[PDB]
């Protein structure tokens, strides 16, 4: 991974050493020539993963969400040098180096062959996340927001550490490759009870699952742009990479464990996504609504299936792409407007075409229109939870109707109708925004015509 | 509007005794 | 109260530059900027690697385990011998308890 | 080599670099070359490895 | 020709001949001497050409063979090394075994559309075949889960085989 | 098969290359109406050749041309199935998107985005023709969403109208909860047979079928708009007459029915399906007629009309005669286009006015028109050897010849009486009478678009069901012997309604004023039914939404019961550790009590 | 409410002959009707006691509900009928013109050499318009919603830039 992690390393060098006015151009360009190598990484095999060395390993999981991290980081650039215009110049520099520490924590996470190395990663991103909210948000509320994220992670974390710590003495090892040949079955008993708890809690955290969600409106209100697209977009998927790589080991425990947390993603979908329905605020609808598609990886996860395996797959990348575009839609708005409250802007079709083109094809991706990927997911995870009970398909078809509900709320409150009359600073669309929207929308099109790419290690 | 920053009300939470 | 600096006007890029392509306010960089996110974001990455992917060699080895199916059910057919046994392993290489 | 372009070569040495360290380590994983039950033959009379 | 005929079968092909019993023009045969002569002759020639210039170039690819090695059940207990041959070697041999069960149902399918309204009773062979195979697939595989492996596959078949030998045992 | 198979792709192909141009930016942008409905002619032109050969000899075929993606052993390709139902309805579809086009050239030109319309109108028929030809269920889901949302964007097209806003968004709603039995039925047979392709379905033939067809029957309601999901069709009405044309004889609505049809091996074997399905659509060709009995709106009377005739096809299916009702699907794509574009001829004469009660006397004044209304209302009515005769009544001879539901029976029978009456109410207040619109007369039917586009559909009206009916195949036992009576049943109701109808539209001219009666309030407002239920059901769901599942919960409890209580506790507990004297006093006496605990009640000394 | 009683009575007169016109359909039989309805007004046109002058418009009301068409007729373009809002959608604000680039604008030489000497007026007449409106509202704000009339040549009626260059009906 080194042909990856070193370039990427690379990148602050640059950030620091470039002309005072180059710092966007140059990171930019060379982020991007770093996500084209990223698709070298697609060599990989029917039976055996690609094992660099004994630190780094890339499978069929990992290697989709590498490429999609990779990926993000030039686009994170762009949609952030604009409210970061009037900045100084040392704090340009150190905003771009969050950024670009946080891609080398990710990429290394998702490669780590050894778990302990995997949480200790997993861990480090904590720290340029959190700065980023609290030292470049705007509100008075990204200070909370900063404690939030930062302790509820931590409060699954710690217990983590402890599982793994003890799965290593008792096992001898925490390489992933060795857990595939040692593993051992689990045996009903309390202190395996809170074994299963405390290896999954940590992910259930990240995803997250409902009931414990609250960390995530409340960070993604107050992050800036950047913050936002990455977080969605990455950061919660380390829960569910995280999840389908330790469930190797939680069998055949995960079969009754599962069910308090399937009967919270089942029935937490539709209160999230009947949530969306009333929000006020778009930056909080779109985060609501990541809950409720991150519901449906959870119970594909736990339901351990090839078939859910695959649908998971899937929807992370998926949705990495969707919701990433929407928080770019909605911040296009903001810097216009300055204000998220989805009401205030309205008929904004009739102002900006094609930015409401752009406004369509998310949400069409959003409600999950066939045959995208977002449909491709979203529908071998509802095969598998049918084969698991029959009566899920009437808690997944209430959740397809309500996420279509708001998806088109959404689009048709802000794009549709009347124009608000005393807004009259709605600038055309700049190439950066349009552009920017077009390198989420376009790749997510293309992954349609060879979906295999995405659908991890058990395709 | 512009960035949030600590004004004095804010400041004097952190100023007395004790928190 | 205390003093303080008041809340500045909002910019308009167009107004300065009406070709601006909202990336810098300097023209030329502004130029670049497009150029490079262009070039290296449409021309190379999405179009290069779309085809690059598009021939990935046998991603998965899905061909040849067609290709090696077809070799299997051609032998067993003309022998006479079951397309697919339910036993995965030679029930001879196993030892039952009891 | 120029006072405008000499930074461009930093991303791409770090690629260069990271590549060269990449298989400097395969040099060290090669207790097992041409010795796996399934790949194991007898080499070509020039060959010296089956993979380097 | 293209593929093998035993591996994908098709019953010989009985066309019936032309039986005109009107005296009007019949409209498919002109349009097919047009389609021929606008259509066919044009993108043959077409052919023909590309055809040639890969003639001057003819080069060869191969289908891989894998040797046979110990499977899961000669593999001493956490000997990785042995296991992990046999594990790779088990799992090359599912994705063998899921196109073998897309063959038969891609055979099952063809005889579907090719006998029409007597697809019920012309296609018996086909679903007979199919159903044994779809049988075995299902003994092998089925129900071990995301995390299969060859462990769980060789477990499933011992208690399977203990379920058959009790039953003997009552007879 | 290289003829047949290369002419029955290049009739796809050739509708997406506007949808490339456009995208593309290559085109011409002048006059592309014009070039999206040249290139619909032709495809029509391609369409015929297939079909003559299906004519012919009954060749059908398969093509996967490409594989997408494969699952394990669950094989995805993309499949074209050219079978009978295929080579029928694309001509058919196409011929009256050919009327459509050319009618919305003029309908539309005053319409800035007429180039944006005609792009959707392309989109709108190249997904129902992926819908058609799929040869499994996710290539069918593709069409089936894909019309669904093509439908949301054209009935809302006047999106500054939040009424066009809400009908559009009612529609996805409606088809959406018709959608869960698409999936369910998805599922059931990925886990059953292992497969979505329509063949391997076929050849293993589940007996125990009801849950798939379940699914199946919940989608067609949905799309079709068959009782309890219905609304949504009348309300669809918001979108430019050009749309409602399309949508209501081919494209969205029809394909519920067609649905149900691909699926006859199925349902032929599942008797309790069939009564399902029997009893939904006589209680939909019902209560959709009983309806327009008093409805105003022109369109919302035509609306109406296809509602109950889709129930009539949905009855269709329950007798186990799925080939009628795709017959009536391909007859009545004919006259009820072109009922939709003669009121929209006079619509637009009429500045924009829809009220049949502010029409008349229109009979002279716009002669074409006319006669195209009447023979469309004759052809709706199975008028003897129209168009519409030759699928509606076979499939009432063979209603009242069958082993059904007497209610079903009777029901069918009544709305077919129903027909009559409503289609009497616009001849009456449209054409006849004197004219009720204000004095500026501008009514001009003298378009050459207007006049060949519903000339076109005219002629379909009158020979297209004669002609269909002596070239398909027929694949079932039609049942001719019959009492008189049964025999002449569809033909005395409707002589009885048009009667009835007269006597009733007669007495609107008496001098007298009469209080509405509960019966005409009910037809009026549709059975209470969108004014119960979409008040009711948005406020339960939308008031939860808010109150329960936002405030109480995330706002309130998910907050309360752990990182609220947790920090309060800590701040509590960091108060009693620092609130302290600082006296030196106090500190040791404190020491004095830790060593004598530690000794007593610990034995830390032993 | 704020109507008075002779607003209620003429506003129930107009509403009861439109739905008597959506009953009676044909124009002969609706005047027969409408004239009848006329009798029935004039026959209390002088009735001098306001609490029965009252009490007839609350029977009045409460017959008009019993009456009353369930689908009446509503001229296409008004609320509730089937053009209301439909060229919302077109109708685009002018201040969009300023953000044109200047490519668009030297296609409209003229229109846009007139379009700068309206924004010039309206510059001008500003500091005015506000003036006026201080000096004659009382303290304590307005009490309605009702504007001046300029009071002097040259000034132009307070707050009309919204009023003068509304969109068209029928902009595109
Ligand atoms: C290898 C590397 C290749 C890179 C990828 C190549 C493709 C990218 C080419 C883009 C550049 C070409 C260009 O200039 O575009 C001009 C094109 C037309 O220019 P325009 O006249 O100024 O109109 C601009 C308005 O935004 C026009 O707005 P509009 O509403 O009139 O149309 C825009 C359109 C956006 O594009 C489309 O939707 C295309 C139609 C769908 C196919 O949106 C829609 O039409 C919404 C309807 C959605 C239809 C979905 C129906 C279900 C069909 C599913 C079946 C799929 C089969 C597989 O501009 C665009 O709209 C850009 C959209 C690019 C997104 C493509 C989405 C594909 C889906
Ligand atoms: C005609 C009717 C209209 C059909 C709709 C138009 C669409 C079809 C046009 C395409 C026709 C050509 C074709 O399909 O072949 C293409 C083929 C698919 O068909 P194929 O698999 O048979 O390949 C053809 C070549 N051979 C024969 C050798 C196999 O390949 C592709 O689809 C390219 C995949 C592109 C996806 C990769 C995205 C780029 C990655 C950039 C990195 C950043 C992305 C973000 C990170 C995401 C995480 C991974
Ligand atoms: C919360 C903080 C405040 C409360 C203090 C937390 C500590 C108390 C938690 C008790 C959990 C039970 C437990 O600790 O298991 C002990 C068990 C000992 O078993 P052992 O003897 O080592 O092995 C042989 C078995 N005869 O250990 C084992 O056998 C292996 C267990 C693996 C390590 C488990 C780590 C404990 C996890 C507890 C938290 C899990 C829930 C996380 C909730 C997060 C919510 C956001
Ligand atoms: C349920 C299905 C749902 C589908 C969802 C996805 C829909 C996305 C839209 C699809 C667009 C249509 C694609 C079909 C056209 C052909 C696609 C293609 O790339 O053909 C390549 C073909 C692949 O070979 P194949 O064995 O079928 O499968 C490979 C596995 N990927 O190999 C070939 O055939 C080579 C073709 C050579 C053609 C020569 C003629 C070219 C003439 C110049 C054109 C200009
Ligand atoms: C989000 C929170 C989710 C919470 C999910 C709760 C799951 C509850 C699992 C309960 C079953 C635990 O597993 C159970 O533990 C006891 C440990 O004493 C084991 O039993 C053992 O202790 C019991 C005492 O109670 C003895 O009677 C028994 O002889 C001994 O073997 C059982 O063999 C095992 O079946
Ligand atoms: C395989 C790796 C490839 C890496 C490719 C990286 C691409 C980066 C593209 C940026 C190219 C910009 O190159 C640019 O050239 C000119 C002339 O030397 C420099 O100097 C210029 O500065 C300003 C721009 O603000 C100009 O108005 C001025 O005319 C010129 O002096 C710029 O400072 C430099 O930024
Ligand atoms: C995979 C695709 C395989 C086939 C590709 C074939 C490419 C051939 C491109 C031909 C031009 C297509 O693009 C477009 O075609 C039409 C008719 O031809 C032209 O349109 C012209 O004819 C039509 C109808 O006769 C008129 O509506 C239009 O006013 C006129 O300009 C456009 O000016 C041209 O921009
Ligand atoms: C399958 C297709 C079936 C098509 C059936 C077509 C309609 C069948 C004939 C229906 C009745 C014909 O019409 C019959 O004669 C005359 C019409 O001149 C009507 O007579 C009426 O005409 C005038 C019209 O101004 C009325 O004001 C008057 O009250 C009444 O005398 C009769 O009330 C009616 O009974
Ligand atoms: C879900 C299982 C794990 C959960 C672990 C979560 C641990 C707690 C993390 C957040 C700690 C924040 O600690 C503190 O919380 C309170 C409210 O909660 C915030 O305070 C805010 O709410 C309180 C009460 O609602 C108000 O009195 C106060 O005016 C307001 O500013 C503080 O600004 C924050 O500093
Ligand atoms: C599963 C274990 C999870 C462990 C998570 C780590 C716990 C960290 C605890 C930090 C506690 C300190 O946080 C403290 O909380 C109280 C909430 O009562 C806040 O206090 C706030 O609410 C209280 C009452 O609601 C007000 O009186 C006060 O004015 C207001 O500031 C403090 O401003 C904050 O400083």
């Amino acid at each position: 991974m080194l042909k990856y992690i070193i370039p990427t390393i690379m990148l602050m060098p640059l950030t620091w050493l470039s002309k005072n006015n180059m710092i966007w151009v140059n990171s930019t360009a060379h982020s991007l020539l770093i996500s084209f190598t990223s698709l070298l990484l697609m060599n990989q095999f029917g039976d055996n993963s690609l094992n660099f060395s004994l630190l780094f390993f890339s499978d069929s999981l990992s290697t989709p969400l590498l490429i999609l991290t990779m990926w993000l980081l030039p686009l994170m650039l762009m949609a952030s040098q604009h409210h970061l215009s009037k900045e100084n110049l040392t704090r340009k520099k150190l905003f771009i180096t969050m950024l670009i520490s946080l891609q080398l924590f990710l990429i290394m996470t998702f490669t780590a062959m050894e778990l302990i190395l995997f949480y200790i990663l997993f861990e480090a991103t904590l720290v340029p996340t959190l700065i980023i909210i609290t030292r470049w948000g705007n509100q008075t509320e990204r200070l909370n927001a900063g404690l939030y994220f930062l302790f509820y992670t931590l409060a699954g974390s710690l217990p983590l550490l402890v599982a793994l710590i003890y799965i290593q003495n008792t096992v001898g090892s925490l390489n992933f490759l060795m857990l595939q040949y040692w593993v051992q079955p689990v045996h009903n008993s309390w202190s395996n009870v809170f074994m299963w708890l405390a290896c999954m809690m940590a992910f259930m955290v990240k995803m997250p699952l409902y009931g414990l969600h609250l960390w995530l409106p409340k960070a993604h209100v107050e992050a800036p742009i950047a913050g936002s697209m990455v977080l969605a977009a990455v950061l919660l998927k380390l829960g569910g990479y995280g999840m389908l790589r330790i469930t190797l080991i939680l069998n055949p425990m995960t079969d009754f464990m599962a069910y308090p947390f399937i009967m919270l993603s089942l029935w937490g979908m539709i209160m999230t996504s009947s949530i969306c329905l009333r929000q006020t605020d778009l930056k909080s609808l779109i985060a609501y609504s990541s809950v409720s598609h991150m519901a449906l990886v959870i119970v594909a996860i736990l339901i351990q299936t090839p078939w859910s395996y695959m649908g998971a797959t899937a929807l992370m990348i998926a949705h990495g792409l969707t919701s990433s575009m929407l928080f770019c839609l909605a911040n296009s708005n903001y810097e216009r407007i300055h204000s998220r409250t989805m009401i205030l802007a309205r008929g904004l079709q009739t102002l900006l075409p094609l930015m409401a083109t752009w406004w369509l094809l998310a949400s069409l991706t959003n409600l999950a229109l066939p045959p995208t990927i977002n449909l491709i997911g979203e529908l071998f995870v509802v095969m598998s939870t049918f084969s698991w009970s029959n009566i899920t398909i009437i808690l997944m078809g209430v959740n397809m109707v309500i996420t279509a509900l708001y998806s088109l709320y959404m689009l048709i409150m802000t794009q549709r109708g009347k124009y608000t009359y005393h807004i009259n600073n709605i600038s055309p669309s700049f190439t950066r925004e349009n552009a920017l929207m077009s390198l989420h929308i376009l790749p997510l099109l293309l992954l349609t015509l060879n979906p295999k790419i995405i659908l991890g290690p058990l395709y | 509007a512009r960035q949030w920053q600590p004004d004095v009300e804010w400041a004097e939470q952190y100023g007395g005794a004790v928190m | 109260r205390w003093q303080e600096d008041p809340e500045p006007e909002d910019e308009n890029l167009y107004e300065k530059n009406p070709d601006s392509h909202g990336y810098d306010k300097d023209p030329a960089v502004d130029i670049w900027n497009m150029r490079v996110v262009f070039f290296f974001g449409f021309s190379i990455v999405l179009v290069l690697g779309s085809t690059f992917v598009a021939y990935l060699p046998d991603y998965r080895m899905q061909e040849w385990a067609r290709r090696e199916a077809e070799r299997l059910v051609k032998y067993r057919e003309a022998h006479g011998l079951p397309i697919m046994e339910s036993n995965c392993f030679d029930p001879s290489k196993i030892q039952l308890p009891e | 080599v120029v006072r405008d372009h000499w930074v461009h070569v930093l991303v791409p040495m770090g690629f260069v670099f990271g590549y060269y360290l990449d298989r400097k380590n395969d040099e060290k994983l090669t207790a097992f070359r041409n010795k796996s039950l399934l790949y194991k033959r007898e080499l070509k009379p020039n060959e010296e490895v089956t993979w380097k | 020709d293209s593929w093998d005929k035993d591996v994908y079968p098709e019953p010989p092909r009985r066309t019936p001949a032309p039986s005109p019993q009107t005296s009007l023009p019949n409209p498919i045969t002109y349009l097919t001497k047009a389609f021929d002569l606008l259509v066919d002759r044009p993108v043959t020639l077409v052919r023909e050409f590309i055809e040639r210039q890969h003639a001057k170039n003819k080069y060869y690819y191969y289908h891989r063979e894998f040797r046979r090695v110990p499977d899961i059940t000669e593999c001493q207990e956490k000997d990785v090394l042995c296991m992990f041959e046999a594990e790779m070697q088990w799992r090359r041999d599912y994705k063998v075994d899921q196109e073998i069960v897309n063959i038969i149902q891609e055979r099952l399918k063809a005889c579907q559309q090719r006998e029409g309204e007597s697809h019920r009773q012309n296609c018996a062979k086909e679903l007979e075949q199919f159903t044994q195979v779809v049988k075995a697939y299902q003994d092998r595989y089925h129900d071990l889960g995301a995390h299969y492996s060859a462990r769980k596959c060789l477990a499933k078949q011992k208690q399977r085989m203990l379920a058959e030998r009790k039953a003997a045992k009552e007879a | 098969m290289n003829m047949f198979s290369s002419l029955s792709l290049v009739t796809l192909l050739l509708l997406t290359m506007p949808i490339m141009m456009m995208s593309f930016n290559t085109y011409k942008p002048s006059n592309y109406p014009l070039y999206v409905k040249t290139a619909i002619s032709y495809a029509f032109i391609t369409s015929m050749i297939p079909t003559m050969m299906f004519i012919h000899s009954g060749q059908e075929l398969i093509i996967s041309n490409w594989h997408w993606l494969t699952i394990q052993t669950l094989k995805l390709s993309l499949s074209f199935k050219m079978d009978y139902f295929s080579m029928m309805f694309i001509p058919v579809a196409l011929f009256v998107t050919w009327s459509i086009m050319e009618f919305s050239m003029w309908y539309m030109y005053s319409d800035p985005n007429i180039n944006k319309f005609f792009k959707y109108l392309l989109l709108f028929l190249i997904t129902m023709l992926i819908l058609v030809t799929a040869n499994n269920l996710f290539q069918l889901f593709i069409g089936w969403e894909g019309v669904g949302i093509m439908s949301f964007l054209l009935i809302g097209w006047w999106y500054g109208r939040a009424d066009a806003n809400t009908a559009a968004l009612q529609a996805i709603l409606y088809n959406r909860i018709g959608d869960i039995g698409f999936i369910l039925a998805m599922a059931w047979f990925l886990t059953n047979l292992n497969t979505w392709d329509l063949q391997q379905i076929f050849m293993l033939n589940p007996s125990d079928s009801n849950m798939p067809l379940i699914g199946l029957a919940l989608a067609a309601t949905g799309k079709s708009a068959q009782f309890g999901l219905h609304p949504w069709l009348p309300s669809a009405m918001e979108g430019p007459t050009p749309v409602s044309a399309l949508l209501h004889s081919s494209t969205m609505v029809v394909a519920g029915i067609f649905l149900l049809i691909r699926f006859y091996p199925l349902t032929e074997n599942n008797k309790y399906i069939q009564s399902i399905t029997l009893c939904l659509g006589a209680i939909t060709t019902l209560f959709t007629a009983m309806c327009a009995l008093t409805q105003n709106d022109i369109k919302k009377i035509i609306a109406f009309s296809t509602s109950s005739q889709l129930g009539l096809m949905m009855v269709t299916i329950g007798i186990n005669q799925p080939y009628l009702a795709f017959l009536h699907i391909c007859t009545h794509a004919f006259f009820k286009a072109m009922l939709f574009m003669c009121s929209g001829s006079i619509i637009h004469s009429l500045n924009d006015e829809q009220d049949i009660r502010k029409m008349g006397g229109l009979f002279k004044a716009m002669p074409f028109t006319t006669t195209a209304l009447i023979v469309g209302s004759l052809a709706l009515t199975g008028m003897p050897f129209l168009t519409g005769f030759y699928s509606k009544d076979l499939i009432i001879e063979a209603a009242n010849t069958s082993y059904t539901n007497a209610w079903a029976l009777l029901m069918t029978l009544i709305a077919t009486s129903f027909t009559a009456i409503y289609s009497t109410r616009i001849i009456f207040f449209a054409l006849l009478g004197q004219p009720r619109f204000p004095t500026l007369v501008n009514i001009n039917e003298n378009n050459p678009l207007l006049i060949n586009s519903i000339k076109r559909l005219l002629i379909g009206s009158l020979f297209a069901g004669y002609i269909i009916s002596n070239n398909i195949p027929p694949t079932t036992i039609p049942q001719m012997t019959m009492p008189y009576y049964l025999k002449t049943t569809a033909l005395i109701v409707t002589i009885l309604g048009f009667i009835l109808a007269l006597e009733i539209s007669n007495m609107t001219k008496n001098l007298k004023y009469h209080y509405p009666s509960n019966a005409f309030k009910f037809s009026t407002l549709l059975g209470y039914f969108p004014t119960i239920m979409h008040r009711l059901a948005p406020y339960m769901n939308l008031s939860m939404s808010q109150k329960s599942a936002s405030s109480l919960l995330d706002l309130i409890w998910l907050e309360a019961i752990l990182p609220k209580t947790i920090s309060l506790a800590q701040m509590k507990a960091s108060t009693l550790v620092t609130n302290q004297k600082g006296l030196i006093k106090l500190y040791f006496l404190s020491f004095l009590i830790t060593i004598l605990i530690s000794m007593i009640l610990f034995n830390f000394h032993e | 409410a704020y109507l008075t009683h002779q607003q209620k009575v003429l506003r129930l007169y107009k509403r009861a002959l439109r739905h008597l016109e959506s009953w009676c359909i044909h124009r002969d039989k609706y005047r027969y009707f409408a004239c009848l309805l006329r009798a029935r007004f004039d026959e209390h046109k002088n009735e001098k006691d306001m609490v029965k002058a009252t009490q007839l418009l609350r029977e009045a009301e409460e017959e008009f509900w019993h009456g009353q068409h369930p689908q009446p007729y509503i001229f296409p373009e008004s609320p509730g009928g089937t053009s209301y809002e439909r060229y919302e959608c077109y109708k685009v604000p002018e201040w969009c013109l300023d953000d044109w680039h200047p490519s668009e604008k030297a296609m409209y030489p003229d229109y846009f050499a007139k379009r700068e000497q309206w924004k010039k007026l309206r510059r001008e007449s500003w500091e005015r318009e506000v003036k006026q409106l201080q000096e004659e509202t009382p303290v304590g704000g307005p009490r309605t919603e009702a504007l001046p009339p300029a009071r002097k040549q040259g000034d132009l009626p307070p707050l009309w830039w919204h009023i003068v260059t509304r969109p068209r009906e029928r902009p595109m």
